C-alpha cells in the first residue's frame, strides 16, 4: 500500500531529487506541494510516494540523509527543494570523504540513530506500509556506507517488508577517486545480504549512452541524472500508475526473483533522449519493442547476449495496440528463445499504461534478471583485486578502525555471487 | 325273500348266489392333548427363530448406521489434528527464520562497535 | 333316534344348506321353523317353545362369509344363533393349519355346541359330518372334529359325507396333500364314509340336466337330493337302513374298506318335452350304468361285496323282483367269495321332493343305490399318484410344516394309504 | 384387508396410477364418494377402501417418500384427493438413488414414522390379510426404505402376507449407474422378506411400447398404464366376488411350491396403447394365445428358456367358460415340455363376466416359470461389471457400509439363480 | 431448502462471482435491491421482511480494491457488509501467505459468516468454492478454508470451480506452484471439481465472440453461462427434467476421480441475425468439439466413464435421442469394460437468459455437457512439467519456505499429483 523514499550522499541526493521533480509533474504536483493537474488516475495511487497535508498539499515520503551539508543544500535551496518537510534532512557536517567505514562504522553510525527517529515516524502514518525506497552513489561513502548501514538497521526494525534499491555502480570514466572499487565491492557484500531487490544503475553505460549515442561530448550530471529518473519513473509506473494490476513490491519480488542473492535488475528504457530535448517524431511498438532489449539501451554496461534472462518485465507507456505489443514481445522471445531460461516457464511479462511521460508520446522500460549482469560484477573485482593486491590505500580504511580480513571477507563473497550467477546462466533442463 | 315290513317303508334281502367261503376272515384325548400341544411347540419355535433372525440384522442396521457416525467423526479428528500440527509447524519453522536472520544482523552489528573500537585502540 | 348333521368347511356347509332346504320340503317346515298340517321327521328337528322345529345341525367354516350368507338367507329363522360357527380367518387351502393352527382356537367350543345338541337327546344314533377333501376347513378342523368326537362320544356312530376333488370345478393345487393327510386321519375315526366325485357330479348336470356350466347350488340340487335318500329310511317310517348303524352293518363288512358307492336314477329336467314317465323296469337298467354314478370308477371290472336299492314314492316291489331277475339274466355282476350274492331292497313310499324354481323335475317313482365295490380304489389311485408326484419333489410341503405339523405326517398318511389300496387288492381277489 | 404402502418415485407414481384405475371399477369419484351402476363392485369394497362415517370412501394407502417432490405431484394429481391427509409420510433429505441411504441412515430417521402410520392403519381392519409394497429396485427410497419397512412390518406382523410390485431397473430405461447394486440389494431382502414378488421388468415395458404399441418416444405415463392394468387385473380375484372366494395367502399358498421361488412373472391380454385407440373385439383363442407368449409378459424373460412350475389367469370381459377352458388345455397339450409335470394340474383359471374400464374383455396372467432366473442373471452381471473394479461404491461404503455387504448380497442371488436351476431340470 | 453456499475467494475467484451473481438476478428477475415482482430459486437467495432476496455467498480477499469495486458497484446494496470480507495486504501470487501467513489473521472471522449463513439454511445442501490455481489467495487461502470447513461442516459436499492458469490471461512464473500446491492440500476436502482452462474460454472469444483482445468480463461472462448452465437444475424445478448432484453418482466413479470437463455449447456473437437458430441434433455434436471444451484437452484419444447432458430452452426428448442415437454409432465415444454407455440426460424450462449490453447473442436452446474422460489427467501433466522445471533448479521456492513452508511440502503434493495422474491411468484400462 504504502513507499517509505530515502536518499544518501551526493549522487543519492541529487539522483533522489531529480526523481521526485520528475513524478511529481506525472502527477500534476507544483514546487509549491500543491495538486494542479486534470486527470484522476494521477490521483488513484497517490498515496503511494505522498504524504496528505493540510490545505489539500501533498509532501513526499522521503528523508534527506547525508554527512555534508553539500547537495542538501543545493537541493533545499533550489527547484522541488520546498516540497519535501524539513524535518526529515538528516543532515550531519563530517564528511565521509568517499569513504565506506566513515559512513557505516565510523561518523555515519553516530548520526544513523537520528535518521531512523525519521524513518520511525514515516513508517507511523501508513494505513499500509510495503517497504523501502534507496537511492544512493555506490562509489562514495555516506551513499555506500552509511546507506547499506541504514539498510541493515531498518531491515533489523521491520524484517517483513520489502527493501527496494537505485545502486549507481561506479566507473574510472566517471570519476577518478581510485578506492571507488574497495567502498563499490564493500556495499555489494551489504546488498546481495539485505535488499529484495537492486536496479543496477551503471555509471559506465549511463555516460557511453550521453556520449556515444546522445552524442554529447562533455557529458554533465544533469546528462546522466536525467537517464536515470527517465528509468526511475519507468520502473515506478506500475507501482504509481492504476490498470491492468496491482502492483506491489512484494509481488513483483516473488515473479522477478527466483534466487535470493541474485536481485540485481539492469535496467534499459527506450526512447533515449538528451536532457530538456523536444521530441520530433515518435517510434512504433517495434521500435519500442526492438530498441528496449538492445545492449545499447540498457543502464548497466552489460551485453544481454553474453547471458541469459532468468526474468524479464517489459512496461511500456502511451496509447498503443496491444495486439501489436503481444506480435512484438512473442516475435522477439520466439526468434532469441537461448537468451532465456527454459526452465523458467513464462520469464516475461508485459505491463502497459496508457499515461505516457512528459514529452514522450510513448517509451517502454526494462526491468531484466540477465545472468549477464555478473560482467557489472566481474569488472568490480578486477579493480578491487588490482588494488588489494598492492594493498593500496588501505590505511584510510584501517584507521578508521576497520579490518583487513573484512576486505577479503566481501571481496570474495562477491567473488561467489559471480560464480553462482555463471552457474544459473550455464544450467539446463534437458 | 323278506327282511323287514313298515308304514312308510319295505325290505328285503334278494339272494342269487350264497358264498363259497363260509366264515369269512382270512382314540385317546391325552395322547391329541400331547401331539397338539406339541405341533403348537414346533409352530412357535421357528417363529421365535424368525423372530430372533429379524432382530439380528435390527443390530446390523444399529452398527451400520454406527460405522458411517464413526467414519465422519474420526475424518474431522484427523483434519483438526492435521491444521493443529500444519499451523504450529509453520509458526514454529516461520519465527525460526526471522530470529536467525536477526542474529546474523545482531552479530553483524557488534562487529561495528569492535571496529569503533578497534580505532579508539589505535588513537 | 336322533342325529346331529355337522358342517365343516364351505363345501359341506354350502351343501348343507340344500339338505335343510329339501327337509323343509318334505316335512312342510317353513323358513321360520313352524310347520302347519309320522314323528320321525323330528331326528332331525328339536322343536322350541313356539313350536318351530329348529334343526339338530351345528355349521362350521372357520372363515365368517359364508355362514354368514345363511344368517342372510329365507332359512335364517330356522338356525338359532349359536348353531353357526365362524372364526376370523381360513385355513387357507392348507390342512396342517386347519387342523393345529386355527383348529385349537376353535375346537372346544365346536364340541360345546355339539355337547349343548346332545344335551337335548332320547338316544342319539351318531353324527352325520358333511366336508370337502381338499379344502383347508374340510380337512383340517374335519379330521380334528372326528378326532375329538370319537373320545368325547365313543361307541356311537358317524356318517362321513365327504367332496371328493375334481379339476373340472373349481380346484386348489394343493388339493391331494389334504386329501390324503385327512383320508388316513378320518380312517379308523369314521364308521361309514360316503366319498362323490365331484367330476361325476359335473357331467350329470351337462349330460342329463343340460347345463354345461353348472353352479354350485345345480350340483349341489343333485348331491342334497342323492343324500336325502341316504336319510329318508331315516326322518320317515321305513323298513330299510332306519338306524345309523345298518349301513355299518348292511355295506360295511370289512371296517377299513368303509366307502360306498352311490348311484341315482331318474337324472331329470324340467325344461325338456313331456312325455310317458319312467317305471321300475326302467331305473334298475339306470342304476346298472356309470353314466348315473357318483365317483367314477368302473365297477365292471371291480369285485363287489355289498348292494341296496332305495326305490322312493310309487314303486311296486313285484316290478321291483321282475326288474332285479332280468338284471341278472343278461348282467352276471362279480361278488367277492366271501359275500352272498345279493341285495337288501326298500322303498319308502313317500314322494321324491324336487327344490321349487330349480332344474330338478319332479318324479313319483326314484332310485337311490349303495353299493360297497373294490373299484372304489380306482379314485384313490388317483389321488394318491397325485401326491406321489407332488411330496416326491417336495413341492409345497414348507406351508404344512410352517403350521407345525411334522413332515412323518405327510409319510406316514402315503404308507397307510397305500395298505388302504393292498386292502383293496386283499380282498378284490 | 389389505394395508397398501407406497414407496418412492416410481412406488408413489405406479401405486397411484392403479388407485385411479381400480377406482374407475368401482366407483370411487375422484372426491371420495360411490356412484357405481351396481353394487357387485361394494360388495369386496373393505378390501382396499375405509369409510368417513359416512360415506366417503378412503383407500387402506400409506404414502412414503424421502422428498416431498413426488408426494406433492399425487397430492396435486387428479385422484388426489381422495387420500388421509395424515398418510403422505415424506422427509426432505430425498434418498438420492442410493439404497444405503434409503435402507439405512436417511430412510430410517423416517421408517418408525411411517409405522405408527400401519399400526394405527391396521386397527380399523376386522381381520387383515396382509400388505401391498410398489416400489422401485434402482433408487433410494423404494429399493432401499421399501426393503426396510418390509423386514420392519414382518417383525410388527410375522404371520401376515407380504406382497409387492416390483419395477426392475434396466440399462435402457433411467441412466443411474448404481442401479445394479440397489437392485443387487433388494433382491437379497425380498427373498427373505416376503412371501410372493411380482417382477415388474422397465426393459420389458419400454418393448412393449416400442416393439409393439408402435410407440416412438415412450413416457412413463405409457410405461405406468400397463402396469396399473396388469395390478387391477390381478386384483380381481379380490376387489370381484364369484365362485372365488380367495385370498392373499391362498394365492400364495397353491402358487409358492418352494419358499425362495416366489418370484412372479406378470402378464397380460390385449397390449392396449395409452388412450389410443379403443375398439375392435377380441376372440377367445386370440385372447389365449396372445397372453401365454413372451410378447406379452412385464418380466423380461422367455417362458419357453425355463419350465413353469404354477400359472394364474384372471380372464375378465363377457364369454363363454367352454371356449376359455378349452383354449388353456389346448396350451399344455402343445407346451407340455415347460410346465412342471410333478405338480399337478399345475394351471388354474379364474374368470369374472365384468370387463375393465373401456376394453370390452381382458386376460392378465401370473407365471411362476424358472425363467425368471434370466431376470437375476442381468442384474448380478450388471453388478459384476462395476464391483470387480469396485466402481461408485465409495457412494455406498461412505454411508456406513462394508464391501462384505455386496459380496453376501450378490452371493444370495446367484445361489437363487442356481436354486430356480434345480427345478428346470427336474424330471419326476 | 436444498441450501447452497457460494464461497468467491480473491480476484479471480470474486470477479467471477460478480458475474453469476448478475446473471442470477437476471435469470429470476432480482433487482440490484434484492427485491423482484417455482421459489426453487431460494437454494442461492435468502428471502427477508421487506421481501429483498440476499445471495447465500460470501465474498473473501487479502487485499480490498477488488471487494471495493462491489461495495462502490452496481449492486452494492444486493449484499451485506459483513457478507464482503477483506484483508488489508494480499498474499503476494504467493500460497504460503495466503494459506498461513496472511490468511491465518482472517479465516476464523471468515467462517464466522460462514456459519451465520449456515443458520439460515433450513435444509443445506453444501458449498460452492469458486476460486483462482494460481493465486496467493485464490489458492492458499482456498486450501485453508476448504481444509476448515471439513472439520467445521464434516462430510458436507464442497464444490469447486476452479480457474486453470493459461499464459495468455495474465499468469505469473510461480503460478504452477500455487496451482499443485492447493491441488494438494484440497483434493480430500473437495467433492467434485469443475476445473476451467483460461486459454480455452480465451480461445472461444477469440473464435466464437470474435474478440481479439478479451477483458476478463468478456471471459467472466462465458464463464458464468457455463456455471449457470450446471447450477440451472438448483435454481429451477421443471418437470421437463433438471436434477443436478443425480449426475454427480455417475461423473464421481472414485473418490478421487472427480474432475468433470464441461463442453458448453452455442456460444455465439451479437452479430450473426442470418444464422439463428440451431437444432437440438446441432448442439448435441457441438459437445464433441474439442474447440468447444471448458478445459483444453483429448477425449478422442482418451476413454470415458461419465456423459451427462444439461439442455436447456427449446428441448423435447423425440430429437434429443435421435442426436443421442447418431452419436452412439460413432465410435470415437469409447467407454470402459465396467462403465455403461449411457448419457444421463436433464433438460430445463427455462432458456439460457443473456447478459444485456452484451456480447453474446440470445439463444433458443443451449447445452453443457459434464463428462468423466481420462484426458483430463493433460491438464495435470502439462502443470506438473512446468512446475517440475523451476522445481529442479528450486527457482522461486525460497519466497515459500521464507513464509513457513517446508522444502518437502513440494515434494510430497508433486507426488500426490503423480498419484492422481496414475489413478486416471489405471481407471482407463480394460
Ligand atoms: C565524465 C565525468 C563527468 C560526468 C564530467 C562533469 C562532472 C559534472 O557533471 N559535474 C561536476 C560537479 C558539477 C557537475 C556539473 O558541472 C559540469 C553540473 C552542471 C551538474 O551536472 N549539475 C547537476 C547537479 C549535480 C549533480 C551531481 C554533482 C554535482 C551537481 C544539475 O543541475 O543537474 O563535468 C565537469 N567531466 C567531463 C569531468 O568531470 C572531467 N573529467 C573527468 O571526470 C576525469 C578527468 C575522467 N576524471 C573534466 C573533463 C571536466
Ligand atoms: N359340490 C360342492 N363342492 C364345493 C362347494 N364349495 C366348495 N366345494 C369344493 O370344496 C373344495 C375346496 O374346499 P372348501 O371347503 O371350499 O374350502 P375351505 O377352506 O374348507 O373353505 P373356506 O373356509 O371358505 O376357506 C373344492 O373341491 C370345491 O369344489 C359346494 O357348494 N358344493
Ligand atoms: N478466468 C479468469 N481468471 C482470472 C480472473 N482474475 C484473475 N484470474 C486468474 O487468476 C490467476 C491469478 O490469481 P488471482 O486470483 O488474480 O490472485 P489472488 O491472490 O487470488 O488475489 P489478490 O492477491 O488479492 O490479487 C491467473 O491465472 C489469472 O489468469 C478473472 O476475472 N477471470
Ligand atoms: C386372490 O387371487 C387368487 C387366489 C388363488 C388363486 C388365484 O388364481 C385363480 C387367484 O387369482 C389370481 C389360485 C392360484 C393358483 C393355483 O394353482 C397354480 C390354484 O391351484 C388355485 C388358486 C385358487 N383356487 C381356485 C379354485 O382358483 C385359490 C387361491
Ligand atoms: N549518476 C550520478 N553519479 C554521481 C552523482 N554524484 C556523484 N556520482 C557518483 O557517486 C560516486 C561517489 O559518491 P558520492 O555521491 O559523491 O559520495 P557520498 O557523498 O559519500 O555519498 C561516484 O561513483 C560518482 O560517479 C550524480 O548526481 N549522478
Ligand atoms: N415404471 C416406472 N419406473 C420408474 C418410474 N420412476 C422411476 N422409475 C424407475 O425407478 C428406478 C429408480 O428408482 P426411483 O423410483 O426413481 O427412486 P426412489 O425415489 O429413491 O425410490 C429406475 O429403474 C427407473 O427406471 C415410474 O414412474 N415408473
Ligand atoms: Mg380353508
Ligand atoms: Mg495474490
Amino acid at each position: 500500500r504504502e513507499i517509505v523514499h530515502i536518499q544518501a550522499g551526493q549522487c543519492g541526493n541529487q539522483i533522489g531529487a531529480k526523481f521526485w521533480e520528475v513524478i511529481s509533474d506525472e502527477h500534476g504536483i507544483d514546487p509549491t506541494g500543491s495538486y494542479h493537474g486534470d486527470s484522476d488516475l494521477q490521483l488513484e495511487r497517490i498515496n503511494v510516494y505522498y504524504n496528505e497535508a493540510t490545505g489539500n498539499k501533498y509532501v513526499p515520503r522521503a528523508i534527506l540523509v547525508d554527512l555534508e551539508p553539500g547537495t542538501m543544500d543545493s537541493v533545499r535551496s533550489g527547484p522541488f527543494g520546498q516540497i519535501f518537510r524539513p524535518d526529515n534532512f538528516v543532515f550531519g557536517q563530517s564528511g565521509a570523504g568517499n569513504n565506506w567505514a566513515k559512513g557505516h562504522y565510523t561518523e555515519g553510525a553516530e548520526l544513523v540513530d537520528s535518521v531512523l527517529d525519521v524513518v520511525r515516524k514515516e513508517s507511523e502514518s501508513c494505513d499500509c506500509l510495503q517497504g523501502f525506497q534507496l537511492t544512493h552513489s555506490l562509489g562514495g561513502g555516506t551513499g555506500s556506507g552509511m546507506g547499506t548501514l541504514l539498510i541493515s538497521k531498518i531491515r533489523e526494525e521491520y524484517p517483513d517488508r520489502i527493501m527496494n534499491t537505485f545502486s549507481v555502480m561506479p566507473s574510472p570514466k566517471v570519476s577518478d577517486t581510485v578506492v571507488e572499487p574497495y567502498n563499490a565491492t564493500l556495499s555489494v557484500h551489504q546488498l546481495v545480504e539485505n535488499t529484495d531487490e537492486t536496479y543496477s544503475i551503471d555509471n559506465e553505460a549511463l555516460y557511453d549512452i550521453c556520449f556515444r549515442t546522445l552524442k554529447l561530448t562533455t557529458p554533465t550530471y544533469g546528462d546522466l541524472n536525467h537517464l536515470v529518473s527517465a528509468t526511475m519513473s519507468g520502473v515506478t509506473t506500475c507501482l504509481r500508475f492504476p490498470g491492468q494490476l496491482n502492483a506491489d513490491l512484494r509481488k513483483l519480488a516473488v515473479n522477478m526473483v527466483p534466487f535470493p542473492r541474485l536481485h540485481f535488475f539492469m535496467p534499459g528504457f527506450a526512447p533515449l533522449t538528451s536532457r530538456g530535448s523536444q521530441q520530433y517524431r515518435a517510434l512504433t511498438v517495434p521500435e519500442l519493442t526492438q530498441q528496449m532489449f538492445d545492449s545499447k539501451n540498457m543502464m548497466a554496461a552489460c551485453d544481454p547476449r553474453h547471458g541469459r534472462y532468468l526474468t524479464v518485465a517489459a512496461v511500456f507507456r502511451g496509447r498503443m495496440s496491444m495486439k501489436e505489443v503481444d506480435e512484438q514481445m512473442l516475435n522477439v522471445q520466439n526468434k532469441n528463445s537461448s537468451y532465456f531460461v527454459e526452465w523458467i516457464p513464462n520469464n516475461v511479462k508485459t505491463a502497459v499504461c496508457d499515461i505516457p511521460p512528459r514529452g514522450l508520446k510513448m517509451s517502454a522500460t526494462f526491468i531484466g534478471n540477465s545472468t549477464a549482469i555478473q560482467e557489472l560484477f566481474k569488472r568490480i573485482s578486477e579493480q578491487f583485486t588490482a588494488m588489494f593486491r598492492r594493498k593500496a590505500f588501505l590505511h584510510w580504511y584501517t584507521g578508521e578502525g576497520m579490518d583487513e580480513m573484512e576486505f577479503t571477507e566481501a571481496e570474495s563473497n562477491m567473488n561467489d555471487l559471480v560464480s553462482e550467477y555463471q552457474q544459473y546462466q550455464d544450467a539446463t533442463a534437458d | 325273500i323278506e327282511l323287514n315290513k313298515a308304514t312308510s317303508g319295505q325290505s328285503w334281502e334278494v339272494i342269487l348266489k350264497p358264498p363259497s367261503f363260509d366264515g369269512v376272515p382270512e382314540p385317546s384325548l391325552e395322547e391329541i392333548q400331547k401331539k397338539l400341544e406339541a405341533a403348537e411347540e414346533r409352530r412357535k419355535y421357528q417363529e421365535a427363530e424368525l423372530l430372533k433372525h429379524l432382530a439380528e440384522k435390527r443390530e446390523h442396521e444399529r452398527e451400520v448406521i454406527q460405522k458411517a457416525i464413526e467414519e465422519n467423526n474420526n475424518f474431522i479428528k484427523m483434519a483438526k489434528e492435521k491444521l493443529a500440527q500444519k499451523m504450529e509447524s509453520n509458526k514454529e519453522n516461520r519465527e525460526a527464520h526471522l530470529a536467525a536472520m536477526l542474529e546474523r544482523l545482531q552479530e553483524k552489528d557488534k562487529h561495528a562497535e569492535e571496529v569503533r573500537k578497534n580505532k579508539e585502540l589505535k588513537e | 333316534r336322533e342325529c346331529i348333521s355337522i358342517h365343516v368347511g364351505q363345501a359341506g356347509v354350502q351343501i348343507g344348506n340344500a339338505c335343510w332346504e329339501l327337509y323343509c320340503l318334505e316335512h312342510g317346515i317353513q323358513p321360520d321353523g313352524q310347520m302347519p298340517s309320522d314323528d320321525s321327521f323330528n331326528t332331525f328337528f328339536s322343536e322350541t317353545g313356539a313350536g318351530k322345529h329348529v334343526p339338530r345341525a351345528v355349521f362350521v367354516d372357520l372363515e365368517p362369509t359364508v355362514i354368514d350368507e345363511v344368517r342372510t338367507g329365507t332359512y335364517r329363522q330356522l338356525f338359532h344363533p349359536e348353531q353357526l360357527i365362524t372364526g376370523k380367518e381360513d385355513a387357507a387351502n392348507n390342512y396342517a393349519r386347519g387342523h393345529y393352527t386355527i383348529g385349537k382356537e376353535i375346537i372346544d367350543l365346536v364340541l360345546d355346541r355339539i355337547r349343548k345338541l346332545a344335551d337335548q337327546c332320547t338316544g342319539l344314533q351318531g353324527f352325520l359330518v358333511f366336508h370337502s377333501f381338499g379344502g383347508g376347513t374340510g380337512s383340517g378342523f374335519t379330521s380334528l372334529l372326528m378326532e375329538r368326537l370319537s373320545v368325547d362320544y365313543g361307541k356311537k356312530s358317524k356318517l362321513e359325507f365327504s367332496i371328493y376333488p375334481a379339476p373340472q370345478v373349481s380346484t386348489a393345487v394343493v388339493e391331494p396333500y389334504n386329501s390324503i393327510l385327512t383320508t388316513h386321519t378320518t380312517l379308523e375315526h369314521s364308521d361309514c364314509a360316503f366319498m362323490v366325485d365331484n367330476e361325476a357330479i359335473y357331467d350329470i348336470c351337462r349330460r342329463n340336466l343340460d347345463i354345461e356350466r353348472p353352479t354350485y347350488t345345480n350340483l349341489n340340487r343333485l348331491i342334497g337330493q342323492i343324500v336325502s335318500s341316504i336319510t329318508a329310511s331315516l326322518r320317515f317310517d321305513g323298513a330299510l337302513n332306519v338306524d345309523l348303524t345298518e349301513f355299518q352293518t348292511n355295506l360295511v363288512p370289512y371296517p377299513r374298506i368303509h366307502f360306498p358307492l352311490a348311484t341315482y336314477a331318474p337324472v331329470i329336467s324340467a325344461e325338456k318335452a313331456y312325455h310317458e314317465q319312467l317305471s321300475v323296469a326302467e331305473i334298475t337298467n339306470a342304476c346298472f350304468e356309470p353314466a348315473n354314478q357318483m365317483v367314477k370308477c368302473d365297477p365292471r371290472h371291480g369285485k363287489y361285496m355289498a348292494c341296496c336299492l332305495l326305490y322312493r314314492g310309487d314303486v311296486v316291489p313285484k316290478d321291483v323282483n321282475a326288474a332285479i331277475a332280468t338284471i341278472k339274466t343278461k348282467r352276471t355282476i362279480q361278488f367277492v367269495d366271501w359275500c352272498p350274492t345279493g341285495f337288501k331292497v326298500g322303498i319308502n313310499y313317500q314322494p321324491p321332493t324336487v327344490v321349487p324354481g330349480g332344474d330338478l323335475a319332479k318324479v313319483q317313482r326314484a332310485v337311490c343305490m349303495l353299493s360297497n365295490t373294490t373299484a372304489i380304489a380306482e379314485a384313490w389311485a388317483r389321488l394318491d399318484h397325485k401326491f406321489d408326484l407332488m411330496y416326491a419333489k417336495r413341492a409345497f410341503v414348507h406351508w404344512y410344516v410352517g403350521e407345525g405339523m411334522e413332515e412323518g405326517e405327510f409319510s406316514e398318511a402315503r404308507e397307510d394309504m397305500a395298505a388302504l389300496e393292498k386292502d383293496y387288492e386283499e380282498v378284490g381277489v
